[PDB]
């Protein structure tokens, strides 16, 4: 059903102004909204059944200071949507204050957009960890939502901040915000930098318009993701049956992803099985086991065939897995989107839930224990002190972070029958 | 033979013809090559419907089985250039075997309010389909009308019981391809499908009043998420294997097999094959009888909604019982197929 889409910070409305680029490619849609002479599927997603069939985004963009906006602005694209739910520093202190200071007029954009759609289902944040003006803000507001709205799902598209540190108070903002993204959150997709700029350089020689060639492919992660759902497929028409399935634990709730052709400039399914069962596959970087996967793929397939790569597949017992229980690897399949080109024409992408992630939370963990003890690597922003005086708001996010690692720790043990 | 195949009117004057003659069929069959003789007699019955709309045979059978080929192949042709045959199994799949988004989960979440005294005259039953229709926005074909929600059983009534009749009616020179007998069979298969979205809607009603209480996330709610992650894959993986064998691998001939009897028994060997890798024939019988309980202790589980926790964590231990008592057992009739190949797959990755 119906959901809203929520981008902010410089690099999610990047993001995010690609993706409506990329739908709006994708469907029979013109950059006006106009239903083409080439559109059937299904179209309530996020678009606004009009009469005339302007599917309209439910886009809403909230920031302050407009850089990027700017250049949303002088597009046809901006005549895609606009509902008026459009709204005009990069510490996590300075954009927490400034949400809340603004917070009442931005959520009622929120309740006018929401009494406005027929249902809501999901709250889908375009954003980057520690993302500037996303930071502090977006955890701020992510809170208010959570309080606000306690019947809907959040996803939060982001990637793993490697800016190769400058500010120093990074591992602080991305400390809070994981908090936030722990307790107020219950779906946190991350990517890192590295391995996609290490993807980037692998396929072509081109890292240089990194941001660029980074909304190309989260654009095909998103619509791949959303597919199922655009076009008429079968299963995962709910965000809630699809995320079911990877969350025993609804603390981690923080998925791998992986992507079958590194090439874009076919073969059978079995093939690109054993493909994505390697691991430089996949776009993130002791004994670490998956605790389920699943993936979904779009192509032309042999539909007996699917059932022979999972056979093949089981029996060759090209994985490990987790001690205690019963998962599985999931297979899911959708059609090959029509009215764009089709290059490489198998395209398949991984849901994962790994413990493989504890070791990048330890590294997060290890960078801000650093600078707490050495402790002179906050800056002393006055808000930061007005709004936490003893700045224990870190000490209890550390915590929940240990807590989780420990979690994962224990769910790589046996012992997850007993408590983790 | 000259009379009937080519002017099409019926020939016999003394009783000496073989062949002699409601709904249309007054025909019945009961020297020459038998290989011919069933050949003129569908050859004219369907001559007669076109009207409405040394010793050897060399010198006889090759002037005339060279007309055969030809009222044959448009005896055929005349179910789908007019018909719309191939468009008919495409669109009944939809909404009877429910391969359709957002249509079920639209139309099995309305039932399930009731069961109850509803549902029982037909201003809720004629209603209640065309609110799980618009949600999916797949129909506006010929084959969202003839669409008949019915039942042959009122709800009046440990139970997971859930029953529907929802039928696709056809007029008669379709009812001699796609018979009122096929689309019961069609209805036999839909009641095990409704009856699975019974329990994934259990499960869902106990996930959503915990979801309602998050606030909470101590060990205790932890530790109860724990046992409905456990249930849900086993329901979703059995259900991957009905998605499977019932709907790709046999969904995959008799659209390549399309590419006048013979159209008949093409269909009736491909629903033969669509029950026989669905594994609710005899032979498979014991792997759906433990399916029951499962869905019984589901049930149960969402029965108790904490002073009854043990009780729920006893209900996830029987439940782990018998999951593992259904893998030896299938394991037991390897030597009893290539489908159950892919069932020990779906059931056992290490469960032993």
């Amino acid at each position: 059903r119906e959901i809203i889409t929520l981008q902010l910070g410089q690099c999610g409305n990047q993001i995010g102004f690609e993706f409506w680029k990329q739908l709006c490619a994708e469907h029979g849609i013109s950059p006006e909204g106009i239903v083409e002479e080439f559109a059937t599927d299904r179209k309530d997603v996020f678009f606004y059944q009009a009469d005339d069939e302007h599917y309209i985004p439910r886009a809403v963009l909230l920031d302050l200071e407009p850089r990027v906006i700017h250049s949303i602005l002088n597009s046809p694209y901006a005549k895609l949507y606009n509902p008026e739910n459009i709204y005009l520093g990069n510490n996590w202190a300075s954009g927490f204050s400034q949400g809340e200071k603004i917070h009442e007029d931005i959520f009622d954009i929120i309740d006018r957009e929401a009494d406005g759609s027929d249902s809501l289902e999901g709250f889908v944040l375009c954003h980057s960890i520690a993302g500037g003006t996303g930071s502090g803000l977006g955890s701020y507001l992510l809170e208010r939502l959570n309080d606000r709205y306690p019947k809907k799902l959040v996803q939060t598209y982001s990637v793993f901040p490697n800016q190769d540190e400058d500010v120093v108070v990074q591992p602080y903002n991305s400390l809070l915000t994981l908090k936030r993204l722990t307790q107020n959150a219950d779906c946190v997709v991350v990517l890192d930098n590295t391995a996609l700029n290490r993807i980037a350089t692998d396929r072509l020689h081109i890292q240089n318009p990194s941001f660029s060639q980074i909304n190309q492919l989260v654009s095909t992660i998103m619509s791949a993701s959303t597919t199922t759902l655009r076009y008429p497929g079968y299963m995962n028409n709910d965000l809630i049956g699809l995320i079911a399935s990877l969350i025993p634990t609804p603390r981690l709730h923080f998925l791998m992803t992986g992507y079958t052709p590194l090439t874009t400039d076919k073969t059978t399914v079995l093939d690109v099985m054993r493909r994505l069962l390697q691991p430089k596959n996949v776009m993130v970087s002791t004994n670490h086991c998956y605790i389920a996967i699943l993936n979904i793929i779009q192509g032309e397939v042999d539909p007996t065939q699917v059932h022979k790569s999972l056979q093949r597949i089981r029996e060759r017992k090209l994985a490990n897995f987790i001690p205690w229980g019963p998962a599985s690897i999931q297979v899911a399949l959708s059609r090959k989107s029509p009215y764009l080109p089709s290059a490489h024409r198998v395209s398949g992408l991984m849901m994962a839930n790994h413990t493989s992630i504890s070791s990048l939370f330890e590294r997060t963990c290890r960078q801000y224990d650093k600078l707490r003890k050495r402790e002179a690597f906050l800056e002393q922003f006055r808000k930061e002190d007005m709004f936490k005086d003893n700045f224990d708001e870190m000490d209890t996010s550390r915590e929940i972070v240990q807590q989780l690692i420990d979690e994962y720790h224990a769910a790589t043990r046996p012992d997850y029958i007993s408590w983790g | 033979i000259h009379d009937w195949v080519y002017s099409g009117v019926f020939r016999d004057a003394y009783g000496e013809f073989m062949i002699q003659v409601k709904l249309y069929w007054t025909h019945g069959y009961v020297v020459f090559l038998k290989h011919i003789a069933h050949d003129i007699y569908v050859c004219g019955k369907t001559i007669n419907l076109l009207k409405l709309c040394v010793l050897m045979k060399r010198s006889i059978t090759a002037p005339l089985a060279a007309h055969i080929s030809l009222v044959n192949k448009a005896a055929v042709d005349y179910f789908f250039v007019e018909l719309h045959l191939e468009a008919h199994y495409e669109a009944l799949r939809h909404f009877l075997l429910m391969e359709d988004g957002e249509f079920a989960q639209s139309l099995s979440d309305l039932l399930f309010e009731k069961l109850p005294g509803e549902l029982l005259n037909p201003l809720v039953l004629n209603s209640v389909l065309s609110k799980a229709l618009q949600c999916s926005l797949h129909g506006d074909t010929p084959h969202a009308s003839n669409l008949s929600l019915a039942l042959k059983y009122l709800p009046e009534v440990p139970d997971v019981l859930s029953c529907l009749e929802l039928r696709y009616k056809v007029d008669w020179p379709l009812n001699i391809v796609i018979t009122e007998g096929c689309v019961s069979k069609y209805s036999g298969v839909f009641s095990f499908l409704l009856q699975l979205k019974l329990m994934m809607w259990a499960l869902k009603d106990v996930c959503f009043h915990l979801k309602r209480t998050a606030m909470a996330g101590s060990v205790q709610f932890r530790q109860l998420q724990l046992f409905k992650h456990e249930m849900q894959h086993f329901v979703k993986v059995i259900q991957g294997y009905i998605a499977n064998q019932i709907l790709h691998v046999t969904w995959c001939e008799f659209r390549a097999r399309l590419a006048l009897e013979e159209i008949q028994r093409a269909h009736a060997e491909y629903l033969h094959k669509a029950v026989f890798r669905g594994l609710l024939t005899e032979k498979a019988a014991p792997v759906m009888n433990v399916i029951h309980s499962i869905f019984s202790l589901v049930l149960k589980f969402r029965s108790q909604l904490h002073p009854n926790f043990a009780l729920m964590q006893q209900s996830y231990n029987t439940f782990k019982y018998y999951s593992h008592f259904l893998f030896k057992v299938v394991t037991k009739l390897v030597n009893r197929q290539p489908h159950l190949e892919d069932f020990l797959l779906r059931i056992n990755f290490n469960n032993y």
